[PDB]
C-alpha cells in the first residue's frame, strides 16, 4: 500500500526499490503572443528515478521534440514517464530489477500499472510523504545536462556522491531530502549556503561539495534554519 | 400460456415471478402460477418469511419442459423439478386449475416491461453462465460468487460471467497502453464483441441477466458485472450507433424497474456519473440520463 512515516525504514532494506518523480517531465514557459493571447513553449525535462538505498539516479532526459504535434501534454507526460520507466526496468538484468516502484504523485499509479502489466510481481505504490524531488533541477549539474540535451538521453548519477563511504543510506537520504527541501523553499539562499566558502569545491565526478563530516553538520544546521524559519513565515509558530 | 404448479407451500414465503411478488402463508392452499407468457425466459424466486437471508430462485423457459416446485424439508428450500410424464403433468395442472388453487401471472396488456428487461436473454446462454447441465432450469441465489470474484470459492456454484478487467493484458495492446486504457474501443469491439460474445445481442443478454440477478437476488458480483459491461461501452469512443441506441433503451427500462429504496446499494455512483457526464458516450444515452436525473438526482 501507500508509503508514509510509519514504514520509512523500508526504503533502506535490501529489497530493490525505485522512486519515480514525474514533476519535471513536462516543463513550459507561459508567454504572450503578438496578438496578445497566451501560449506555452516547452523546455527540456527529465524523469527522476532514484534508488534510495544506493543513491543511483537514472535521469531520463525528455527532449521537447517528444511533444511535437501531440495533444493533452500533461496527460501524455504521465504515460510517457510510465513508458520510459517500463523500458528502463526491461533493460535491467533480472537481478537488478526493482521489487517495488514508488511514485511520488498518485496520478502516476494507473499509467505505470498499465505499462508494467508484464511485471505482475513488481509492486506499484504511492506515498503520503511530500518528497522534494521537484527541486532536482536546482542541482546545477543535473539542470545543465537536461538543458543542453539535443535528443532523448539517459544519464546515470549517484545523487549521494561518496557519502555512503561514511554514513548509512538512511542518513544519506535524510541529508538529500533536507538539501532538496531547502532548495525548493528558497533556492537562492540554499545555494548561497552550499557554495559560500570558495575553499570547499565540487569534485568533477560529484554533484555536491566535498564537505567534511563537521562541515556537513554546519551545512545541515544552516538548511534547517531555513525550512523552520519559512514554516513560521508561511503559517505561524 | 404455461403453468408452474406447486406440490404445496409448507413454509411461509414471499414468491416472485419476474417483477411481480405475492405472499403465501404457512400451509396455505397454494398450488402454483398459471398463464405464464410463452416466448420469454422467466424467473421464479423465493424469500422465506422466517429467514430473509438467502433470496434464491430459478431461471426457466416453459418451452423447454414441464417444471414444478416442491418444498424439500431436508435442504429447507423450494426446489424446481422437471416432470417427464407429460400426462401426469397435464392432469395435475388441470385439477389445480379446476379448484382455482393457482394465482395468475398478472400481465397488463399494455405492459412490455418484462420483454424489455429480457429482450436478449436466452436460456441457453443462462445455462453457460450457471453450470448444472442435468437440469433445464438454472438456480441462482444471493450468495453465489462469480468466476472473477473467486480469482481475487466453490467452482460448481459460481456465476461464470465473462471476465472484464480494464487493467489486464487482454484489455491492453502492447504499445497502445495509453490509447487502449483511455479509449476502450479495441477491448469492446475486437476482444469482446468479435472475439468472445460474437455479436452485441449476446453481450446485451449477459448484461441484462446480470442486472436481473443483482435486482432480484441482491447478488453483488452480478451488480459488479452489470456495471462493468456498461462502463466498457461508455468508455469506448467507437461504438456502433445501433448498439448505443439499444443500450439506452436497455438501461432506461432497468432504471425504471429498479425499486426506489434499493437504489443506494444497486447503483454505483462512480460508474453512473462517469458514464452520463464524463465518458465518450456522455451525450448518447438521452432516455437513460433523463430517467436517472428525474428519479435518482441524489446519486449524481
Ligand atoms: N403485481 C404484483 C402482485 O402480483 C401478483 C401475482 C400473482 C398473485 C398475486 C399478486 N406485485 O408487483
Amino acid at each position: 500500500g501507500a508509503m508514509n512515516s510509519s514504514n520509512y525504514a523500508e526504503l533502506f532494506n535490501n529489497d530493490i526499490k525505485l522512486f519515480v518523480d514525474d514533476t519535471n517531465v513536462y516543463r513550459v514557459t507561459v508567454h504572450k503572443t503578438f496578438e496578445g493571447n497566451v501560449a506555452t513553449k516547452a523546455i527540456n525535462g527529465c524523469i527522476f528515478t532514484l534508488n534510495p538505498k544506493t543513491g543511483h539516479l537514472f535521469l531520463k532526459i525528455i527532449h521537447t521534440s517528444v511533444w511535437a504535434g501531440q495533444k493533452r501534454l500533461s496527460q501524455l507526460a504521465k504515460w510517457k514517464t510510465a513508458e520510459e520507466v517500463s523500458a528502463l526496468v526491461r533493460s535491467l538484468p533480472k537481478e537488478e530489477q526493482p521489487k517495488q516502484i514508488i511514485v511520488t504523485r498518485k496520478a502516476m499509479l494507473d499509467p505505470l500499472e498499465v505499462h508494467m502489466l508484464d511485471f505482475p510481481n513488481i509492486a506499484i505504490r504511492p506515498t503520503e510523504l511530500r518528497l522534494p524531488f521537484s527541486a532536482a533541477m536546482s542541482i546545477d549539474k543535473l539542470s545543465d545536462v537536461v538543458m543542453k540535451a539535443t535528443e532523448p538521453q539517459m544519464v546515470l548519477f549517484n545523487i549521494y556522491d561518496d557519502w555512503l563511504d561514511r554514513i548509512s543510506s538512511y542518513t544519506a537520504f535524510s541529508r538529500l531530502t533536507l538539501l532538496l527541501r531547502a532548495l525548493k523553499t528558497n533556492e537562492e539562499s540554499a545555494k548561497m549556503i552550499l557554495l559560500s566558502d570558495p575553499t570547499i569545491t565540487i569534485k568533477s565526478y560529484h554533484l555536491w561539495p566535498s564537505f567534511t563530516d563537521e562541515q556537513w553538520i554546519t551545512i545541515e544546521s544552516q538548511m534547517r534554519d531555513l525550512i523552520l524559519t519559512e514554516y513560521g513565515r508561511k503559517y505561524n509558530v | 400460456m404455461n403453468t408452474v404448479p406447486f406440490t404445496s407451500a409448507p413454509i411461509e414465503v414471499t414468491i416472485g415471478i419476474d417483477q411481480y411478488s405475492f405472499n403465501v402463508k404457512e400451509n396455505q392452499p397454494f398450488h402454483g402460477i398459471k398463464d405464464i407468457p410463452i416466448g420469454h425466459v422467466h424467473v421464479i424466486h423465493f424469500q422465506h418469511a422466517d429467514n430473509s437471508s438467502m433470496r434464491y430462485g430459478y431461471w426457466f423457459d416453459c418451452r423447454m419442459g414441464n417444471f414444478y416446485i416442491q418444498y424439500d424439508p431436508k435442504d429447507g428450500l423450494y426446489k424446481m423439478m422437471e416432470e417427464r410424464d407429460g400426462a401426469k403433468f397435464e392432469n395435475i395442472v388441470h385439477n389445480f386449475k379446476e379448484r382455482q388453487m393457482m394465482v395468475s401471472y398478472p400481465k397488463i396488456d399494455e405492459d412490455d416491461t418484462w420483454y424489455n428487461l429480457t429482450e436478449f436473454v436466452q436460456m441457453d446462454k443462462i445455462r453457460k453462465i450457471v453450470r448444472k447441465d442435468e437440469n433445464q432450469f438454472s438456480y441462482v441465489d444471493s450468495s453465489m460468487t462469480t468466476v472473477q470474484e473467486n480469482e481475487l470459492s466453490d467452482p460448481a456454484h459460481s456465476l461464470n460471467y465473462t471476465v472484464i478487467n480494464f487493467k489486464s493484458r487482454e484489455a491492453i495492446r502492447p504499445g497502445h497502453e495509453m490509447e487502449d486504457f483511455l479509449d476502450k474501443s479495441y477491448y469492446l469491439n475486437t476482444v469482446m464483441l468479435q472475439g468472445i460474445f460474437k455479436n452485441s445481442s449476446n453481450y446485451f443478454g449477459e448484461l441484462q441477466f446480470a442486472f436481473l440477478n443483482a435486482m432480484f437476488f441482491g447478488n453483488y458480483g452480478s451488480s459488479l458485472q452489470w456495471h462493468a459491461m456498461i462502463e466498457l461501452i461508455c468508455s469506448s469512443a467507437t461504438v456502433p450507433k445501433h448498439m448505443l441506441d439499444k443500450l439506452d433503451e436497455i438501461l432506461y427500462y432497468q432504471i425504471k424497474t429498479l425499486p426506489e429504496q434499493y437504489s443506494d446499494i444497486l447503483l454505483n455512483e462512480r460508474v453512473w456519473n462517469i458514464c452520463l457526464y464524463s465518458s465518450f458516450q456522455k451525450n448518447s444515452l438521452h432516455n437513460t440520463e433523463k430517467i436517472m436525473e428525474n428519479k435518482y438526482p441524489e446519486l449524481l
